[PDB]
């Protein structure tokens, strides 16, 4: 009865993990942004697997019973692929995004599933009686157009992504237009030493070859 | 696990056959304090508050000072298919426009599945149904405050679809009330089998709204 | 099959696991984090508000550029709190000064489902039938701080049930290294109703220390 | 001095400007901006409310790694609004024209301010100003999001000649569209029955009809 | 030739218009307002923040469908506010018990155009040569209260330059009938700042009561010639 | 006694413009941000130009007669310089954050000021009867942290900007670092051709060395 989501940040179908079963096939959405309102779909749910792409999965309507789809300016925001963005830096549109939207799969579990964080480069060891899934790194929250955004609950198996990205998602308009803008942010867990727990962060501002150097790995484990 | 269904009518849901009801209340969609929505999951047991109220919580500040309606917050709910008012109601008279719920106790966990489509979607294989209804996204109301509910929470199947399914009830001031920002969102359905292309924008009058509306089925497993 | 339970002692004490629970391991109480402005929080019901260790600054952000960069802007991160209360300066704490103010955490494993229940008076409200008690404590639903933004607990999570009632249930601490409580901290708490007065106008009412917990909703967390 | 006295007919046809006062240019009413889903507005009672040249995208922006973007995102654009009907769906390109209120620039001998009365009878310039028009109070407004903005009271914009539930009109950028959504909100200063001090307002829903008598008149004025 | 200046007393008295300007009228302090959960805010500078009626709700709102609705919500106004204490209940002030609390203003027509000039030192500002004194103050930059929302102030309008420092300039009023000082409300002011520590990371200090105003910028409004 | 002040984006002191006469130089101050709040002021204002700089100008206080200063998470953002990011790219503290600041000038006018825009790339001519007082390019609006900001009106002198920058300012903390992020947005009027006014944008992508190609010029003109 219990539901298990896994994204393959490709656009290759993930496959379940062991001693689960899949139910469906889809693409990665990560949160949508109505009337200027940011609301997500926790990855670790199903909520975050749709059977159907489309860059305005969604309309609204009004008190006078009229309802608007794709004519307002809101948007879509799904887990991306390696796929790299086009020369132009231009907008990507119609059957060109398709390389670029992450691929997931829903499937059934015969017990619970959870993540755990170590909060530093090692990886957290599952708890007495769990059996891992995967292991990933942390992922916490985002933000991109007007600074809105949503976050994962680091409990559920959304805040262990299997691929780091700096940029792990890809913004798209009901217009029709997807693309990587400068401004999207992504949040994770920094790696964090016992003895400085109580001591002034110390900043840092790592490059391309650190990165993945400050952040914090996960594990996602079943109960069974 | 505990099953929760909102009647969207004045009248208590009937809990599925051999399903303890462990309560009844009224349909609690958010609470808005320091113009900050708090919402409730639909599918959550929280969404359903034994004792309605337009101000149904307190607030305090360091200065251990507490206040009881005493600001400029509110409460959204569910509602009923109570006609629209000419004006806000009060008191007594709001009790036809909330929608009411029951938790109720189930021998497995219940799931929502959509289509994306105009065609109900199937329960997966070893699931029944409990009910099938409409893709409820997310909402907004006063300034961008709102929330949204969990694709896979029942929460997100309404069996009624309505273009304004919640009523925004101003806290101290006792009265309930629809005002012309408020909005629904709702996953549309796509012809296409799975990648939808440019979309058409489409201004739809009630009539051909229907036919563009997702449809789902809330599951559970047996 | 999993179930899991998240308990915070308020105090610089771990808390244990309640009875008929094991514990999993033990953390510092996170409320929520705050990134580009943006709150996202962890409901205090979940494993993911309580991580093994603690931080003014847990998190750090990356970018399409391939920079990733920890503490090095202006976020935040929200704590629940202990009884100290503001050094007399009623400046900022810093460095080891802090860890006297940090509550502290347990993530349990139950063996059955484990629910909040809300009585919305005075009264404990008892556990359904079938439910055995964890603890009791108040109605805590929401808070804000900083920038009015904030986050809240699902009415049905034990994590909407503290077991000691406070005006000032957490603490703010910045990504520089400092904590504080601020006037503009606010925690909301389910109030008492009579069932006559459901469908009348709120009665205002301005509490004082003392009188306040005795006008909150009291609650009961429940396990099958 | 050479103030600059800012007119909006509110209709598609340019307002004169008052005999003695030569015209800069005329343009379009511009009300607000809306990039990164944040309003900047321009005051209606100065120039920067008038543009020459009309757009659903009459703006661009850049980004630090030196690369800008026109009309690539999802940003929009606010216009003061005609009388022209309440749209069946968005108007398109050319369809847009009958809805976009126009503007003049006019070079004007002294400042010009607003005055109001909070009261049904239209305020009184003060002594040693005369009056250029009369109209109502309109304070702010608010439509996508809680993104909206206000007038100041003292500038002749804050002093519409002809009262409009909805005096705004959205203009989605990219798509080169515009349209009315419900969530557009105008806001008025009220008509106080009191004389100077009202201590407790009387809650009231007002349907079209009585509306006007509810709503604070204005004076623009100049010496 | 005619420009306006708007003076606030601060006090329940109408201010006297500054020498070398003559008074227009008289009225009640506007801070700002807040409405559909968006503040909007009148520059204290100029006449727009002064009202020659006072109201808890002076404003309305008008939909789409031509339907207004008048102090039916929950919004907000905001003024500046007087020396009146709070009532030792700490409970919303309602009808004519607001009176005592709401400051006044005046709007006079001056012979030139103002400003105001900011030391950022606790020093007054001299006007500059060819501008003469109209009043001094402190340096007043922004301020909050519900839903964090606010507004600020011009610091080259006379907006910015308040003649009393008050930690709570202004009492918050809603549709409902009430008014009340609120914990969260914040007032902002321009800091003092030496030469030398202009460049350097700013020392953190909490001020408590008879210390306050040590670390307030100083201001003066000017009138040319 | 009209006003006009002037900025130079750079560490030198601007001169005030043709036929106006210095009254104090100082930094030029683009807005803060205060309880995540922001606001601020016009560039073509005095208020946007203080003879003190600080990564924190400002303070706030509570009813429970408090003051803090330096002791939260506030912003202060200022006009930049043509000085580069450190190789580093990580956050400029103490004396090394001189080199970045803008400089401004208030100059006294003797007559109105105002700011003209062509939404073309040729120069905006000034009104019959107004000389020039410099020439740039047209800058309405911003956003940097939570997407919050401020902006400049049309007709101000703020709104020209004299030296194009894809990133014109610089976003300090209380903890006394400042530095460029990727999240901050300069909006500029875009040019549109008349007979495009009302036709769908055409959607562009600029890359260094053809920014400029399609943002509005301007020229500010005194009477
Ligand atoms: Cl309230
Ligand atoms: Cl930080
Ligand atoms: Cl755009
Ligand atoms: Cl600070
Ligand atoms: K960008
Ligand atoms: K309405
Ligand atoms: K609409
Ligand atoms: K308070």
């Amino acid at each position: 009865g219990f539901l298990v989501t896994r994204h393959s940040q490709t656009t290759d179908d993930p496959q379940c993990p062991p001693g689960t079963k899949i139910l469906y096939h889809g693409y990665s959405l990560l949160y949508v942004q109505g009337n200027e309102r940011a609301h997500g779909q926790d990855l670790g749910t199903a909520g975050s697997c749709l059977r159907k792409f489309s860059t305005m999965p969604f309309l609204f309507c009004n008190i006078n019973n009229v309802c608007n789809f794709a004519s307002r300016n809101d948007y879509s925001y799904w887990l991306s692929t390696p796929e790299p963005m086009p020369m132009s830096m231009a907008p990507i549109t119609g059957e060109n995004i398709r390389p670029f939207i992450s691929r997931c799969a829903v499937c059934e579990a015969p017990a619970m599933v959870m993540a755990v964080h170590s909060q530093t480069i090692q990886i957290p060891q599952c708890p007495t009686g769990w059996s891992s899934l995967w292991i990933g790194y942390s992922f916490v929250m985002h933000t991109s157009a007007g600074a809105e955004g949503s976050g994962q609950a680091l409990a559920s198996p959304g805040s262990c992504l299997e691929e780091f990205r700096s940029a792990p998602f890809i913004e798209c308009h009901g217009r029709g237009t997807c693309n990587y803008y400068a401004n999207a942010y992504s949040f994770w867990l920094a790696t964090i030493e016992r003895s400085e727990m109580f001591k002034k962060p110390t900043p840092s501002t790592l490059k391309a070859g650190e990165l993945r150097t400050h952040v914090s790995r996960c594990q996602v484990c079943m109960r069974r | 696990y505990l099953l929760v269904k909102h009647s969207q009518t004045d009248q208590e849901p009937m809990c599925p056959v051999g399903m303890n009801k462990l309560w009844s209340g009224y349909s609690l969609l958010y609470f808005e304090g320091q113009e900050k929505a708090h919402n409730q999951d639909l599918g959550l047991a929280g969404s359903c508050l034994a004792r309605f109220s337009t101000m149904p919580f307190l607030y305090c500040n360091p200065g251990d000072v507490c206040y009881y309606a005493s600001r400029n917050d509110k409460s959204y709910w569910l509602s009923t298919t109570a006609p629209l008012p000419m004006m806000p109601v009060a008191e007594e008279d709001i009790r036809p426009y909330i929608s009411r719920c029951s938790v109720c106790e189930a021998p497995a966990v219940a799931i929502a599945v959509h289509s994306q489509d105009v065609s109900i979607p199937h329960c997966p294989a070893g699931w029944r149904s409990l009910w099938i209804g409409y893709s409820f996204l997310m909402h907004t109301a006063a300034g961008d405050e709102g929330g949204g509910q969990s694709l896979v929470s029942p929460g997100s199947c309404l069996e009624d679809f309505r273009a304004t399914p919640f009523i925004e009830c101003n806290g101290a001031r006792g009265t309930c009330h629809y005002y012309a920002n408020k909005y629904s969102f709702w996953l549309t359905t796509i012809p296409e089998q799975s990648f939808q292309g440019t979309p058409s924008a489409d201004t739809l009058k009630a009539g051909l709204i229907r036919t563009h509306i997702s449809r789902c089925q809330v599951c559970m497993k047996n």
